C-alpha cells in the first residue's frame, strides 16, 4: 500500500473529491498548509501600504490505496487539479507498511 | 487571485467573488454550502451569512456586468467558480 | 523506526495522550485535519436552511516510535480512540529512516 | 528522493526559510502542529486562574530534496532552527518514491 | 454530534454541552482548562470565559435534568464527558 | 515565552512583544510584513493593524527602556526579535 499525498489549490478540492469519488476511492483526509515555491503572492496593499504574502495557502490531499491503485488515483487527481498555471501543486508517494481500522481492529486492505 | 480566510466554525473559506472595494463573498470548502459576505475594512472580522438563492442571484449579476463591459478573462473564471459553485 | 499516524475523534485527545505516556511514548504531534469517509456529517440548520459538513474535524496525531513498539503504541491508541461507531478512524505505518534532534544534533533512538 | 520534515518553533520559520533558499532549495510546505514532549508550558494565568497549555504551537516544514542532499538540508535547518533550549524540535526523514508535478505531469527530479 | 470550533489563541474548541438553541459551552482540547461560552446567533464570534467551578456545576445541572427526564443516552454520553473533563 | 495567535486572513501570528498586561503586538509568519495590536481583555478578538514604521519606533523604544532597567535578558532576546523582523 502507499500514501498518495497532493498539494493543491484549496478551490480545487471538490473537483478532485468528486473525481476520487467516482473512481471508488471513499475515503481520504484534507489539511491545511502554506506552500513556498516558484509561485509568488501579488504584492497586495492593505491600510495604503505593500507587503507579500510568502506563503500561499494549499490543501494537502491525503489517501492511502492499494500499490495498484497509484497510478489511477495520480491521473484522476491530476485531471482535477491542475490549471495549468505555476502553483498548481506536486504529488508525492511513499510506502504504508501497515493501516488499522480503529472501530475494528481490522487491517491493510480491509481497513480502507 | 485566489483568498482565502478562515471561519472559526466552518473553517476554510473560498473568495468566490469581490463584491466592492470593502466587501468579498466567501463560500465553504468543507460545507456543502454556506455563503459569507465579509468586510475587508473592518478591525474585527464579521461575516455576514447571505442565502444561497441570493448568493446564485448576486454571481448571475456580475457575470452580465463583466459580459457588458467586456472584461472576458475575469468573465471566465468567475464564470467557471459560478459552473463549480452552483 | 517507525511513524505511528493515527487520525482520531478531536475530543479523545486527553485519552490517547494518556495513555500513550502511560507507555512511556512522551513526544507527539498533533495536527486537524478533516475527513471524508463513510462516516457522514448530519446535515444540520443555520439560517433555517439545508446543508452537509462532508469534511468531519478530525485530529492526526503523530508519533515516532521504535519497529518493537508499534504493535504496542497501536493496541493503545486503538484502545483509547475507538468508540464502536463508523468515523473513529485509522491508523497508518511508514518508514522513518533518520531522526535528528535539532537542539543537540542527536541522532535516532536518542532523537525521541 | 527523501522528504525531510523538520518540526521547529514557529518563529525560526524565516531563518528557515532563508537557509534553505539560500542552499538552493526552493519549494517546502508549511503546516501547523501542536507538539507534546519535554518542554513544558508556562502555568499561565487568564481569569486569574491557572492552566497549563499541554500541546504547544509548532511548525512542520516539509521538503522533498535528492538523496544527497539530506545532509545538506539537515545541517542548514539545524543552525537555522536550534536556541539551544528544550523544545527546539526534531528532523524525521522518510522515503518518497515518485513525485509528480501537478501542471505537467512531470516526474521525481523534474517535479521539483 | 460532535462540535467544535477553532479559538484564535487557545487552538480547537470540543463542545461539553449545548445549553440552550443560541448557546453553546465549549472547552480546550490544547490547553488544561479553559472553558468558553458560545453564542450560535452572532456574526462576530465572542468566546465569553467560563470559570472552571462554574462550569462543573452547569453540567452537574443538566445531567440532573437529563435523567429526571428519562433521556438516559444524552445522560450517558454527557456523563462520560463529565467523567473525561473533570 | 512564545506566544501565537491565528489571524482569520493572514494566519498564524507571532508577538514581538509585550505592550503592556492588556496589550500585545504580532506580526504576521505567512507574510511579509503586517503587524497588529491585540488585546488581551476583550471577548471578541480585535486586530488594531499598526503601520510598519510604528512598529519599529515601538520596539526601539521598548529596548531602550530595557537596557535603561538593566533587564538584560529580555533585552537581548527583544534585540534579537527586533533585527529578525526588521
Ligand atoms: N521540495 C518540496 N517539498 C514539499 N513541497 C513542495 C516542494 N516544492 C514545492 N512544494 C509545494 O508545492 C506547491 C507548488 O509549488 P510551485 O513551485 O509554486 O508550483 P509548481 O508545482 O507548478 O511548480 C508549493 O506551494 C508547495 O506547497
Ligand atoms: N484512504 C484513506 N486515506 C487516508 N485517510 C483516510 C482514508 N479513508 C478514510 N480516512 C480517514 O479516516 C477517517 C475515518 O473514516 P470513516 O470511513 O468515516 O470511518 P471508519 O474508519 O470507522 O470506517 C476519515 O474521516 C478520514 O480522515
Ligand atoms: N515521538 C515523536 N514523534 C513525533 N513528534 C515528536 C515526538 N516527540 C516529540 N515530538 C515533537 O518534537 C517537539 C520537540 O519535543 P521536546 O521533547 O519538547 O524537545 P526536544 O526535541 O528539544 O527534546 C515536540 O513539541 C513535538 O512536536
Amino acid at each position: 500500500m502507499k500514501k498518495v499525498e497532493a498539494i493543491i489549490r484549496p478551490f480545487k478540492l471538490d473537483e478532485v473529491k468528486i473525481a476520487l469519488v467516482n473512481a471508488g476511492i471513499v475515503g481520504m483526509t484534507v489539511s491545511e498548509v502554506r506552500g513556498f515555491g516558484r509561485q509568488k503572492g501579488q504584492t497586495e496593499r492593505y491600510r495604503g501600504s505593500e507587503y507579500t504574502v510568502e506563503f500561499l495557502q494549499k490543501l494537502k490531499v491525503e489517501i492511502v490505496v492499494e500499490d495498484n491503485q497509484v497510478d489511477m488515483v495520480v491521473d484522476k487527481i491530476i485531471a482535477a487539479a491542475r490549471t495549468g498555471e505555476i502553483g498548481d501543486g506536486k504529488i508525492f508517494i511513499s510506502p504504508v507498511e501497515q493501516v488499522i481500522r480503529i472501530r475494528t481492529g481490522e487491517k491493510n486492505t480491509e481497513a480502507v | 487571485s485566489e483568498t482565502y480566510i478562515n471561519h472559526p466554525t466552518w473553517g476554510l473559506l473560498y473568495r468566490i467573488c469581490m463584491v466592492d472595494e470593502s466587501q468579498d463573498l466567501f463560500t465553504t470548502l468543507y460545507a456543502q454550502r454556506l455563503f459569507f459576505l465579509v468586510g475587508n475594512d473592518i478591525k474585527a472580522i464579521k461575516f455576514q451569512p447571505i442565502g444561497r438563492t441570493e448568493a446564485r442571484m448576486l454571481l448571475e449579476n456580475r457575470l452580465r456586468n463583466l459580459r457588458r463591459n467586456g472584461q472576458s478573462q475575469e468573465y471566465d473564471q468567475l464564470q467557471s467558480v459560478f459552473q463549480r459553485t452552483f
